[PDB]
RNA sequence: UUCGCCCAUUAAAGCGGUACGUGAGCUGGGUUCAGAACGUCGUGAGACAGUUCGGUCCAUAUCCGGUGUGGGCGUUAGAG
RNA sequence: UCGGAGAGAGGCUCGGUGAAAUAGACAUGUCUGUGAAGAUGCGGACUACCUGCACCUGGACAGAAAGACCCUAUGAAGCU
RNA sequence: CGGUAGGGGAGCGUUCCGUGUUAGGGAGAAACGCGUGCGUGAGCCGCGUUGGACGAAGCGGAAGCGAGAAUGUCGGCUUG
RNA sequence: GGCCAGUGAGACGAUGGGGGAUAAGCUUCAUCGUCGAGAGGGAAACAGCCCGGAUCACCAGCUAAGGCCCCUAAAUGACC
RNA sequence: AACCCAGAGCUAGCUGGUUCUCCCCGAAAUGCGUUGAGGCGCAGCAGUUGACUGGACAUCUAGGGGUAAAGCACUGUUUCG
RNA sequence: CUGACCGCGUGCCUGUUGAAGAAUGAGCCGGCGACUCAUAGGCAGUGGCUUGGUUAAGGGAACCCACCGGAGCCGUAGCGA
RNA sequence: AUCCCGUGUGAAUCAGCAAGGACCACCUUGCAAGGCUAAAUACUCCUGGGUGACCGAUAGCGAAGUAGUACCGUGAGGGA
RNA sequence: AGACAACCUGGCGAACUGAAACAUCUUAGUAGCCAGAGGAAAAGAAAGCAAAAGCGAUUCCCGUAGUAGCGGCGAGCGAA
């Protein structure tokens, strides 16, 4: 008859995604039914509720042969970039910070 | 401790309307009127003096495509400056407008040199 | 005799102040309808929050006399 | 002394015309504004939320009863040795300056810090801490006596009977 | 009332535009103003894209525009 | 139909006395185009010596203030 | 280094108070009128064939402190 | 974080669409540009299209968009 | 529902007005709620003041997706055989 | 000082998505004419003390003002109805 | 609770009575149903002295002259 | 007996307003009106405070304190 009545937008959809960091607790999807089903590392809730049971990496998988399953591996990070354009600039900007709060006092006259 | 504006009003007034003499009408008498006319005035003066560098330009160039068009059949104002850049020559417009008129043998002679070489 | 601010004191029935001087509040809606609540929001609706920073004017405008560090 | 704003003068000054108040409507008019308190009509803030612990119904507000010192405190006083503490000697050091409420009050003392002297105090209370660094340190605590609750004969008989019942147990 | 119908003619009794072309040119209705009555709705006060009888719009032309009617000055000396 | 003449009181000229509503400033053409979508004032053409007087009322969204009609206001009052 | 609502900085002026019964002033003060003067401007500094007795600068203080709009408002004077 | 404002009527244009008649200078959303709050040039004139973002002086010079018969700056240029 | 005085400078989320100069920065017309719709609160986006920071403009890789296109495997729909 | 002739040049305010508007307002001129005061709260800027800070009313050679006046008040403990 | 009043009922005298924030016990404090009394405090139609970061003829009182006058209103009242 | 500016006591006693409407509440026992007396009036010599320690008629100022509380627990009111 006459329409116009609906609902808002609940906010359902991937939240963290392929290689992107986790922490423990960390919701990965909320979705309505199981569009993803609950890999290894990964607890799932009563609302079919992904989420991460450890820090790392999540990674989304072939569940075989046609859905799909999400699970959380640690990751490594050792390598931090000693020399580098990110490494370089931030330091730029620490010792430049420095320099021209250190050159005020240092003022004569 | 009662303040009556006093002078402070009619001596601005009065500077504003030392400005506006000569203007016909009611825009040389009324206060309200002449206040307007004062910022149309000095708007426009504003405005003309960057018209003003745009206009002799303007003119300049005119004359001198006239002072040239004389010479040759087919020479014009932008062979002419052409030929004065190709052949490395400084002179701006103002300048070769008043020797097309001040001294015409000379933009004769320019002209000589231009072809001459061109040549 | 002045006038003094007054309290509003329909304000300050709700809100009142830690020693540290932060704002802090009941939550709403434990009071009846509990039965269909389930325990873990019961819980969660018993606890002690820090107003929002948004409201911290309006609050403060009608309890002048709290004492409030604003952490500046 | 930095110069003041007057509004309404001129623009090229300042807060001309409309003097920052923008266009129209109620805050730009003249007058009393709107409750501090509230919101366009939603119900505001302080009334959809309820009512705190006690006060929501009556039940007195919780009030300090005592002043209340640390030993940190009596250490960076000037106390030499034998020295009484007690509340007035407090006031004469000024270490604790006491207004209405806390002058009609008594004194408890809430150990922090560590004490090195032997000192003479006085007091209506101690917390446990206290007088346990207190008598390790080796000074006299002395509790003074609060006022006594009347009481009328007959609680005191009951309160009596009691203590006869325990006596004669004990013996 | 736009519309339209008829009478008697007529060469023919065109259709549109111009703020109903035209209310500081004129006049009826319409904005159904206040009174009253009928039908109808409403317990009611009152109502009606119902009907009915009664029912106040002024104006010395500043400028433009116009119809006439002059002066001044020009028309290279002045006139008829 | 279909207007005509005449008499008075004005109108008109001369002398005397002498207002008013109005009014941003006004050196105040027409067509057409444009534009807040109907322009003396912006554009393009066209037409126009300067200035009176008598007449005429098409324009100046002419003049005489809250628009009676419609809506708003947590306005006002009367009535049920 | 465009700029409305709007925020911030730096200033100018008016009348009064302190310094102060000040400097100066019937050898002409305030004011009024003028400037080939100086300022980014508000304004300042200089000058008077006016005027006829008061009153700066500096360093500070206070406000009945700056007008073109309110169908503002009171007087004056026009237009018609 | 602190202190303390306005704003909460938007307009068209490009694009994706819905309502409507794949009508409206209509209406309602989405991602952008300009106007709002932006002058200059091009567009006959011409808020929203194109170029470009105005500290100020110069009777200097080079260009953008756009143009080079006359009004009106530049070719009455060349070759198909 | 008279007049005159007083409460009264009533009240007006409405309309009108709001006066000197220079310098710097500079918006919004959106969301939610509202006896709300031309008002207001909070958020969004100004200014000024601090505390932390290291980015932005480019370049490439990686995620999940179900639009444009496309399709008849399902759901409808449809023509003829 | 005047101004032959050429070019450029759509009064001001208010208020609007937007105005030269045929949108409002002003006949003209000169005056009067609007974010003020008191008392508190918060924030900033300056001082003064930090042997913590400060006085209120009150008294004062009339005022101001020396010198008093610590009652109060702010900061030194929180948690909890 | 205490305090004070309409209607109606209605005690006790110190071995009492009232108050101590419903009420009862206990303790503390006080003695209603009869009166009267200065100062510290409020005010300006005024009187006498004093001062003024108060006005100076649109200001200051409505009023520096016939001012509550002229004038207006039946009157209350307005009012230069 | 009448007159008498403000202040004061007693008696009658509003409403606009605030609450973003309004009815309890607020405005406010304010204005107004009536009556009365004084240079002040009123209050005043504990059938009072307090809390287990004490005070010693009334009035007024500072403070406690925007605290305890009261309140469509809203607007607000507000002690000792
Ligand atoms: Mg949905
Ligand atoms: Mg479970
Ligand atoms: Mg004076
Ligand atoms: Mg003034
Ligand atoms: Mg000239
Ligand atoms: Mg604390
Ligand atoms: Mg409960
Ligand atoms: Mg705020
Ligand atoms: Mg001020
Ligand atoms: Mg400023
Ligand atoms: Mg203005
Ligand atoms: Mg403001
Ligand atoms: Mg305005
Ligand atoms: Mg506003
Ligand atoms: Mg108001
Ligand atoms: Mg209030
Ligand atoms: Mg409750
Ligand atoms: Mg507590
Ligand atoms: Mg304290
Ligand atoms: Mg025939
Ligand atoms: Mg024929
Ligand atoms: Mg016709
Ligand atoms: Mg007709
Ligand atoms: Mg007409
Ligand atoms: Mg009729
Ligand atoms: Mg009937
Ligand atoms: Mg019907
Ligand atoms: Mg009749
Ligand atoms: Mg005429
Ligand atoms: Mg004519
Ligand atoms: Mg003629
Ligand atoms: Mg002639
Ligand atoms: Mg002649
Ligand atoms: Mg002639
Ligand atoms: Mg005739
Ligand atoms: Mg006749
Ligand atoms: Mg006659
Ligand atoms: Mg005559
Ligand atoms: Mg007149
Ligand atoms: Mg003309
Ligand atoms: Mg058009
Ligand atoms: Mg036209
Ligand atoms: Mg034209
Ligand atoms: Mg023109
Ligand atoms: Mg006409
Ligand atoms: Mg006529
Ligand atoms: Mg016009
Ligand atoms: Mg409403
Ligand atoms: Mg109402
Ligand atoms: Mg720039
Ligand atoms: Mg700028
Ligand atoms: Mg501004
Ligand atoms: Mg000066
Ligand atoms: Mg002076
Ligand atoms: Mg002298
Ligand atoms: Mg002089
Ligand atoms: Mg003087
Ligand atoms: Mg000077
Ligand atoms: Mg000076
Ligand atoms: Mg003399
Ligand atoms: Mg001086
Ligand atoms: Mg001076
Ligand atoms: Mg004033
Ligand atoms: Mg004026
Ligand atoms: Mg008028
Ligand atoms: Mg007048
Ligand atoms: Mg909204
Ligand atoms: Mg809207
Ligand atoms: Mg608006
Ligand atoms: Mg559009
Ligand atoms: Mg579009
Ligand atoms: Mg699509
Ligand atoms: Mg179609
Ligand atoms: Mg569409
Ligand atoms: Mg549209
Ligand atoms: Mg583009
Ligand atoms: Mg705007
Ligand atoms: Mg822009
Ligand atoms: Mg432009
Ligand atoms: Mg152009
Ligand atoms: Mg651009
Ligand atoms: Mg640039
Ligand atoms: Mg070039
Ligand atoms: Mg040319
Ligand atoms: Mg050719
Ligand atoms: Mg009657
Ligand atoms: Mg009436
Ligand atoms: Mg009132
Ligand atoms: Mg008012
Ligand atoms: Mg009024
Ligand atoms: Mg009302
Ligand atoms: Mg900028
Ligand atoms: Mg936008
Ligand atoms: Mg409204
Ligand atoms: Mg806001
Ligand atoms: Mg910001
Ligand atoms: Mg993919
Ligand atoms: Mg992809
Ligand atoms: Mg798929
Ligand atoms: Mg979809
Ligand atoms: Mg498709
Ligand atoms: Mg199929
Ligand atoms: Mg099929
Ligand atoms: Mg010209
Ligand atoms: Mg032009
Ligand atoms: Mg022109
Ligand atoms: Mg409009
Ligand atoms: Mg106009
Ligand atoms: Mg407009
Ligand atoms: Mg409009
Ligand atoms: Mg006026
Ligand atoms: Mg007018
Ligand atoms: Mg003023
Ligand atoms: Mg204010
Ligand atoms: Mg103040
Ligand atoms: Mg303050
Ligand atoms: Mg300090
Ligand atoms: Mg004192
Ligand atoms: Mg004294
Ligand atoms: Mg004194
Ligand atoms: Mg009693
Ligand atoms: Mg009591
Ligand atoms: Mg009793
Ligand atoms: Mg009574
Ligand atoms: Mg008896
Ligand atoms: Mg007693
Ligand atoms: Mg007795
Ligand atoms: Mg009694
Ligand atoms: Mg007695
Ligand atoms: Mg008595
Ligand atoms: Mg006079
Ligand atoms: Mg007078
Ligand atoms: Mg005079
Ligand atoms: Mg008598
Ligand atoms: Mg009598
Ligand atoms: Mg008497
Ligand atoms: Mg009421
Ligand atoms: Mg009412
Ligand atoms: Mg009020
Ligand atoms: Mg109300
Ligand atoms: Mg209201
Ligand atoms: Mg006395
Ligand atoms: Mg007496
Ligand atoms: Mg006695
Ligand atoms: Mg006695």
């Amino acid at each position: 008859t006459k329409n116009g009545r609906d609902s808002k937008g609940q906010r359902l959809g991937v939240k963290i995604y392929g290689d992107q960091v986790a922490k423990p607790g960390a919701i990965i999807i909320r979705q309505r039914g199981t569009k993803f089903h609950p890999g290894k590392n990964v607890g799932i809730g009563k609302d079919h509720t992904i989420f991460a049971l450890i820090d790392g990496l999540v990674k989304f998988e072939k569940y075989g042969p046609d859905k799909k399953k999400v699970s959380v591996y640690p990751r490594e990070i050792q390598p931090e970039n000693p020399n580098s354009y990110r490494a370089r600039k931030r330091e730029n900007f620490r010792l430049q910070r420095e320099k021209k709060k250190a050159r005020r006092e240092g003022y004569s006259f | 401790t009662r303040v009556k504006r006093g002078y402070i009003a009619r001596r601005r007034r009065k500077k504003i309307r030392f400005f506006a003499s000569s203007f016909r009408g009611a825009h040389s008498r009324l206060t309200r009127t002449i206040a307007q006319q004062k910022i149309r005035a000095l708007v426009s003066a504003h405005r003309d003096r960057d018209r003003q560098k745009r206009d002799f330009r303007r003119l300049w160039i005119t004359r001198i495509n006239a002072a040239i068009r004389e010479r040759g059949v087919y020479y014009n104002y932008s062979k002419f400056i052409h030929d004065l850049y190709k052949r490395q020559l400084l002179l701006n417009r103002k300048i070769l407008a008043q020797i097309a008129i001040l001294n015409p043998n000379c933009i004769y002679m320019i002209y000589n040199e231009i072809i001459k070489k061109e040549d | 005799k002045g006038y003094k601010m007054k309290t509003h004191k329909a304000s300050a029935k709700r809100f009142r102040v830690t020693g540290k001087g932060k704002i802090v509040r009941r939550r709403a809606g434990k009071q009846h309808l509990l039965a269909k609540k389930n325990t873990k929001r019961k819980n969660r609706l018993s606890k002690l929050i820090q107003v929002d920073r948004s409201d911290y004017d309006n609050v403060i405008g009608a309890l002048p006399y709290l004492k409030v560090n604003r952490k500046v | 002394r930095k110069k003041g704003k007057r509004k309404g003068r001129g623009h090229a000054a300042g807060q001309g015309g409309s003097c920052g108040f923008g266009m129209r409507g109620q805050k730009s008019r003249s007058g009393p504004g709107i409750m501090r308190g509230f919101e366009g009509g939603q119900m505001p803030l302080y009334r959809r939320i309820p009512k705190l612990r006690g006060i929501a119904g009556g039940m007195r507000a919780g009030l300090p009863k005592y002043v209340p010192i640390n030993l940190r405190d009596i250490e960076v006083a000037g106390f030499k040795e034998g020295e009484e503490v007690s509340l007035e000697s407090l006031k004469a050091k000024g270490i604790i300056n006491p207004s209405g409420r806390e002058r009609r009050l008594p004194l408890k003392i809430l150990g922090e810090g560590e004490l090195s002297t032997k000192l003479q105090i006085k007091a209506r209370a101690f917390s446990g801490s206290a007088k346990e660094k207190l008598e390790a340190a080796g000074c006299s605590v002395t509790v003074l006596p609060g006022r006594k609750k009347y009481i009328k004969e007959s609680v005191r008989k009951n309160l009596a009977r009691a203590d006869e019942y325990f006596a004669k147990k004990r013996a």
